[PDB]
Protein backbone atom coordinates (compact mmCIF):
# COMPACT_ATOMS: atom_id res chain seq x y z
CA UNK A 1 0.00 0.00 0.00
CA UNK A 2 1.22 3.33 -0.77
CA UNK A 3 0.46 5.31 2.84
CA UNK A 4 2.44 2.34 4.00
CA UNK A 5 5.74 3.40 2.26
CA UNK A 6 4.75 7.06 3.30
CA UNK A 7 4.86 5.18 7.37
CA UNK A 8 8.01 3.31 6.23
CA UNK A 9 9.70 6.04 5.42
CA UNK A 10 8.46 8.77 7.94
CA UNK A 11 7.80 6.79 10.64
CA UNK A 12 4.66 8.96 10.47
CA UNK A 13 1.65 7.25 8.85
CA UNK A 14 0.26 9.74 6.57
CA UNK A 15 -3.12 10.61 4.08
CA UNK A 16 -2.30 10.85 0.76
CA UNK A 17 -5.10 13.90 -0.82
CA UNK A 18 -3.78 14.01 -4.46
CA UNK A 19 -1.92 12.55 -6.91
CA UNK A 20 -0.77 14.34 -9.71
CA UNK A 21 0.55 12.64 -13.00
CA UNK A 22 3.64 13.71 -14.50
CA UNK A 23 6.21 13.36 -17.60
CA UNK A 24 9.42 12.63 -17.79
CA UNK A 25 11.03 16.12 -18.29
CA UNK A 26 8.71 18.08 -16.13
CA UNK A 27 10.04 15.77 -13.02
CA UNK A 28 13.49 16.13 -14.59
CA UNK A 29 13.42 19.74 -14.22
CA UNK A 30 12.83 19.57 -10.39
CA UNK A 31 14.57 15.88 -9.84
CA UNK A 32 17.49 16.89 -11.83
CA UNK A 33 17.10 13.43 -13.26
CA UNK A 34 14.69 11.36 -16.36
CA UNK A 35 12.36 8.97 -15.07
CA UNK A 36 11.62 5.68 -17.51
CA UNK A 37 8.09 6.88 -17.67
CA UNK A 38 5.48 9.00 -16.48
CA UNK A 39 4.83 9.54 -12.63
CA UNK A 40 2.19 10.04 -10.34
CA UNK A 41 3.10 12.62 -7.20
CA UNK A 42 1.17 11.06 -4.23
CA UNK A 43 1.11 13.72 -2.09
CA UNK A 44 0.05 14.14 2.08
CA UNK A 45 0.39 17.08 4.53
CA UNK A 46 2.42 17.16 7.49
CA UNK A 47 0.64 19.35 10.12
CA UNK A 48 2.69 18.82 12.89
CA UNK A 49 6.23 19.78 11.43
CA UNK A 50 4.65 22.20 8.59
CA UNK A 51 5.67 20.54 5.29
CA UNK A 52 4.86 18.07 2.00
CA UNK A 53 5.54 14.71 1.86
CA UNK A 54 5.50 13.36 -2.46
CA UNK A 55 5.63 9.82 -3.07
CA UNK A 56 6.41 9.27 -6.78
CA UNK A 57 5.58 5.71 -8.40
CA UNK A 58 5.52 5.02 -11.92
CA UNK A 59 1.84 4.81 -13.21
CA UNK A 60 -0.63 2.46 -12.78
CA UNK A 61 -0.97 -0.58 -12.25
CA UNK A 62 2.33 -0.99 -11.00
CA UNK A 63 2.52 2.05 -8.80
CA UNK A 64 6.32 1.34 -8.65
CA UNK A 65 7.91 3.58 -6.25
CA UNK A 66 10.79 5.60 -8.03
CA UNK A 67 11.43 8.15 -5.59
CA UNK A 68 10.65 10.25 -1.76
CA UNK A 69 10.61 14.19 -1.74
CA UNK A 70 10.13 16.11 1.54
CA UNK A 71 9.56 19.84 1.05
CA UNK A 72 9.41 22.10 3.91
CA UNK A 73 8.05 25.68 4.30
CA UNK A 74 11.09 27.82 1.95
CA UNK A 75 9.83 25.35 -0.64
CA UNK A 76 13.69 23.30 -0.04
CA UNK A 77 13.63 19.46 -0.62
CA UNK A 78 15.22 16.26 0.37
CA UNK A 79 15.37 13.88 -1.96
CA UNK A 80 16.00 10.10 -1.49
CA UNK A 81 15.92 7.33 -4.74
CA UNK A 82 13.65 4.35 -3.95
CA UNK B 1 -26.31 26.79 -27.41
CA UNK B 2 -26.79 24.20 -24.49
CA UNK B 3 -24.64 21.23 -24.09
CA UNK B 4 -27.36 18.99 -24.91
CA UNK B 5 -27.39 20.02 -28.44
CA UNK B 6 -23.78 19.46 -29.45
CA UNK B 7 -23.52 16.20 -27.65
CA UNK B 8 -26.28 14.39 -28.48
CA UNK B 9 -24.15 12.62 -31.53
CA UNK B 10 -21.64 11.87 -28.90
CA UNK B 11 -23.58 10.29 -26.31
CA UNK B 12 -24.55 7.35 -29.30
CA UNK B 13 -21.31 6.24 -29.38
CA UNK B 14 -20.55 3.03 -28.98
CA UNK B 15 -17.41 3.42 -27.20
CA UNK B 16 -18.89 6.13 -24.90
CA UNK B 17 -21.39 3.58 -23.89
CA UNK B 18 -19.78 0.79 -23.17
CA UNK B 19 -17.50 3.25 -20.99
CA UNK B 20 -20.49 3.59 -18.89
CA UNK B 21 -21.67 0.29 -19.23
CA UNK B 22 -18.08 -0.27 -17.52
CA UNK B 23 -18.19 1.59 -14.52
CA UNK B 24 -21.92 0.41 -13.76
CA UNK B 25 -20.47 -2.88 -13.90
CA UNK B 26 -17.83 -2.21 -11.35
CA UNK B 27 -20.39 -0.25 -9.29
CA UNK B 28 -22.30 -3.47 -9.08
CA UNK B 29 -19.81 -6.08 -8.23
CA UNK B 30 -18.60 -4.14 -5.25
CA UNK B 31 -15.79 -1.37 -6.39
CA UNK B 32 -16.01 1.95 -4.99
CA UNK B 33 -16.16 4.58 -7.51
CA UNK B 34 -15.86 8.33 -7.18
CA UNK B 35 -17.20 10.72 -7.66
CA UNK B 36 -21.11 9.73 -6.53
CA UNK B 37 -23.06 8.50 -9.75
CA UNK B 38 -25.43 11.34 -9.67
CA UNK B 39 -22.39 13.84 -9.72
CA UNK B 40 -20.18 12.42 -12.26
CA UNK B 41 -21.18 15.23 -14.50
CA UNK B 42 -20.98 18.29 -12.77
CA UNK B 43 -19.15 20.45 -14.43
CA UNK B 44 -22.01 20.57 -17.13
CA UNK B 45 -24.58 20.95 -14.66
CA UNK B 46 -23.20 24.35 -13.09
CA UNK B 47 -21.47 25.64 -16.25
CA UNK B 48 -23.53 25.81 -19.93
CA UNK B 49 -21.71 26.14 -23.30
CA UNK B 50 -23.31 29.44 -23.91
CA UNK B 51 -21.78 30.57 -19.69
CA UNK B 52 -18.32 29.23 -20.45
CA UNK B 53 -15.73 32.00 -19.69
CA UNK B 54 -12.73 30.05 -18.15
CA UNK B 55 -11.40 26.22 -18.43
CA UNK B 56 -9.40 24.92 -15.86
CA UNK B 57 -8.49 21.46 -16.95
CA UNK B 58 -7.99 18.75 -13.76
CA UNK B 59 -6.25 15.14 -14.42
CA UNK B 60 -9.26 12.89 -12.54
CA UNK B 61 -11.10 12.85 -9.51
CA UNK B 62 -10.04 12.66 -5.76
CA UNK B 63 -9.31 9.03 -4.46
CA UNK B 64 -10.81 9.81 -1.17
CA UNK B 65 -14.23 9.10 0.47
CA UNK B 66 -15.96 12.81 0.86
CA UNK B 67 -13.65 14.70 -1.18
CA UNK B 68 -14.41 14.65 -5.04
CA UNK B 69 -18.04 15.78 -6.36
CA UNK B 70 -17.39 16.09 -10.24
CA UNK B 71 -15.74 19.44 -10.63
CA UNK B 72 -11.60 19.49 -11.06
CA UNK B 73 -9.90 20.37 -7.87
CA UNK B 74 -12.94 21.55 -5.84
CA UNK B 75 -13.72 19.24 -2.57
CA UNK B 76 -16.72 19.14 -0.34
CA UNK B 77 -17.02 21.45 2.93
CA UNK B 78 -15.42 20.28 5.29
CA UNK B 79 -13.03 18.18 4.01
CA UNK B 80 -9.21 19.13 4.34
CA UNK B 81 -7.85 21.97 1.40
CA UNK B 82 -5.85 19.19 -0.85
CA UNK B 83 -2.41 20.98 -1.56
CA UNK B 84 -2.38 21.74 -5.14
CA UNK B 85 -5.80 23.96 -4.55
CA UNK B 86 -3.79 25.33 -1.19
CA UNK B 87 -1.06 26.70 -3.69
CA UNK B 88 -4.03 27.87 -5.96
CA UNK B 89 -5.46 29.88 -2.58
CA UNK B 90 -2.15 31.39 -1.81
CA UNK B 91 -1.29 32.63 -5.42
CA UNK B 92 -4.84 34.37 -5.50
CA UNK B 93 -3.81 36.05 -1.91
CA UNK B 94 -1.33 37.71 -3.39
CA UNK B 95 -2.40 38.66 -6.82
CA UNK B 96 -5.66 39.91 -6.11
CA UNK B 97 -6.73 42.79 -3.49
CA UNK B 98 -9.03 42.19 -1.07
CA UNK B 99 -8.88 37.95 -1.37
CA UNK B 100 -8.19 36.33 1.94
CA UNK B 101 -7.88 32.54 2.59
CA UNK B 102 -11.55 30.90 2.60
CA UNK B 103 -10.80 28.31 4.68
CA UNK B 104 -13.00 25.75 2.86
CA UNK B 105 -12.33 24.24 -0.49
CA UNK B 106 -15.96 23.89 -2.19
CA UNK B 107 -15.38 25.82 -5.23
CA UNK B 108 -19.55 25.40 -6.61
CA UNK B 109 -19.46 29.82 -6.89
CA UNK B 110 -16.44 29.75 -9.57
CA UNK B 111 -18.44 27.45 -11.83
CA UNK B 112 -21.81 29.47 -11.49
CA UNK B 113 -19.62 32.46 -12.66
CA UNK B 114 -18.64 30.77 -15.68
CA UNK B 115 -15.55 28.55 -14.74
CA UNK B 116 -15.61 24.75 -16.16
CA UNK B 117 -13.86 22.81 -14.16
CA UNK B 118 -13.11 19.85 -16.07
CA UNK B 119 -11.38 16.66 -15.40
CA UNK B 120 -9.96 14.52 -18.59
CA UNK B 121 -10.95 10.94 -16.89
CA UNK B 122 -14.21 11.13 -14.97
CA UNK B 123 -14.35 8.42 -12.60
CA UNK B 124 -11.99 6.53 -10.42
CA UNK B 125 -11.57 3.56 -8.09
CA UNK B 126 -11.07 3.76 -4.73
CA UNK B 127 -7.48 4.33 -3.35
CA UNK B 128 -6.45 3.84 -6.36
CA UNK B 129 -5.13 6.51 -8.65
CA UNK B 130 -5.38 6.62 -12.37
CA UNK B 131 -7.28 3.40 -12.14
CA UNK B 132 -10.04 4.62 -14.78
CA UNK B 133 -7.63 5.59 -17.81
CA UNK B 134 -7.39 4.50 -21.20
CA UNK B 135 -11.17 3.69 -21.02
CA UNK B 136 -13.01 6.15 -23.32
CA UNK B 137 -12.75 9.59 -21.26
CA UNK B 138 -9.92 11.00 -22.86
CA UNK B 139 -11.74 10.33 -25.78
CA UNK B 140 -14.84 11.88 -24.89
CA UNK B 141 -13.31 15.17 -22.82
CA UNK B 142 -11.13 15.41 -26.10
CA UNK B 143 -14.16 15.98 -28.14
CA UNK B 144 -15.82 18.54 -25.46
CA UNK B 145 -12.43 20.83 -25.22
CA UNK B 146 -12.65 20.70 -29.25
CA UNK B 147 -16.67 21.49 -29.34
CA UNK B 148 -15.93 24.85 -27.12
CA UNK B 149 -13.21 25.45 -29.72
CA UNK B 150 -15.40 25.35 -32.58
CA UNK B 151 -18.82 26.26 -31.22
CA UNK B 152 -17.32 29.58 -28.75
CA UNK B 153 -15.24 32.40 -29.12
CA UNK B 154 -12.65 34.43 -26.69
CA UNK B 155 -12.71 31.40 -23.81
CA UNK B 156 -9.76 31.67 -21.94
CA UNK B 157 -7.98 28.42 -21.34
CA UNK B 158 -5.63 27.76 -17.95
CA UNK B 159 -3.44 24.64 -18.81
CA UNK B 160 -1.20 23.68 -15.96
CA UNK B 161 1.10 21.05 -16.45
CA UNK B 162 2.68 18.92 -19.84
CA UNK B 163 -0.28 16.90 -19.41
CA UNK B 164 -2.91 19.44 -20.26
CA UNK B 165 -0.94 21.50 -22.25
CA UNK B 166 -0.56 18.78 -24.70
CA UNK B 167 -4.48 18.86 -24.65
CA UNK B 168 -4.25 22.61 -25.34
CA UNK B 169 -3.31 21.51 -29.43
CA UNK B 170 -6.93 21.35 -30.51
CA UNK B 171 -7.40 25.27 -29.82
CA UNK B 172 -7.15 27.61 -31.85
CA UNK B 173 -4.71 30.34 -30.07
CA UNK B 174 -5.96 33.27 -32.06
CA UNK B 175 -9.85 32.52 -31.31
CA UNK B 176 -9.11 31.81 -28.16
CA UNK B 177 -6.85 32.97 -24.90
CA UNK B 178 -4.78 29.82 -23.66
CA UNK B 179 -2.69 30.36 -21.05
CA UNK B 180 0.44 28.09 -19.64
CA UNK B 181 2.16 27.78 -16.49
CA UNK B 182 3.58 24.16 -14.40
CA UNK B 183 1.35 22.60 -12.40
CA UNK B 184 0.14 24.03 -8.81
CA UNK B 185 1.16 20.80 -7.33
CA UNK B 186 4.16 21.52 -4.21
CA UNK B 187 6.53 19.87 -6.69
CA UNK B 188 6.35 22.12 -9.52
CA UNK B 189 4.54 25.32 -7.54
CA UNK B 190 7.98 27.04 -7.08
CA UNK B 191 8.85 26.24 -10.99
CA UNK B 192 6.61 28.60 -12.81
CA UNK B 193 3.07 28.63 -10.65
CA UNK B 194 3.46 31.28 -8.37
CA UNK B 195 4.02 34.08 -9.63
CA UNK B 196 1.90 33.15 -13.38
CA UNK B 197 -0.85 35.59 -12.33
CA UNK B 198 -3.36 33.34 -14.54
CA UNK B 199 -6.71 34.96 -11.94
CA UNK B 200 -5.47 38.30 -13.03
CA UNK B 201 -4.67 37.91 -16.94
CA UNK B 202 -8.13 36.13 -16.87
CA UNK B 203 -9.90 38.58 -15.24
CA UNK B 204 -8.30 41.41 -17.42
CA UNK B 205 -9.14 39.43 -20.65
CA UNK B 206 -13.00 39.34 -19.64
CA UNK B 207 -12.54 42.94 -18.77
CA UNK B 208 -11.27 44.64 -22.18
CA UNK B 209 -13.99 42.61 -23.68
CA UNK B 210 -16.29 43.89 -22.24
CA UNK B 211 -17.91 41.29 -19.75
CA UNK B 212 -17.76 40.58 -16.21
CA UNK B 213 -14.90 39.68 -14.14
CA UNK B 214 -15.11 36.33 -11.64
CA UNK B 215 -15.21 37.06 -8.04
CA UNK B 216 -12.50 34.29 -7.16
CA UNK B 217 -13.48 34.35 -3.32
CA UNK B 218 -15.15 31.08 -2.92
CA UNK B 219 -18.84 31.27 -1.05
CA UNK B 220 -20.23 28.55 1.03
CA UNK B 221 -24.10 28.20 -0.23
CA UNK B 222 -26.85 29.24 2.24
Amino acid sequence: NLSDIIEKETGKQLVIQESILMLPEEVEEVIGNKPESDILVHTAYDESTDENVMLLTSDAPEYKPWALVIQDSNGENKIKML
Amino acid sequence: LTWHDVLAEEKQQPYFLNTLQTVASERQSGVTIYPPQKDVFNAFRFTELGDVKVVILGQDPYHGPGQAHGLAFSVRPGIAIPPSLLNMYKELENTIPGFTRPNHGYLESWARQGVLLLNTVLTVRAGQAHSHASLGWETFTDKVISLINQHREGVVFLLWGSHAQKKGAIIDKQRHHVLKAPHPSPLSAHRGFFGCNHFVLANQWLEQRGETPIDWMPVLPA
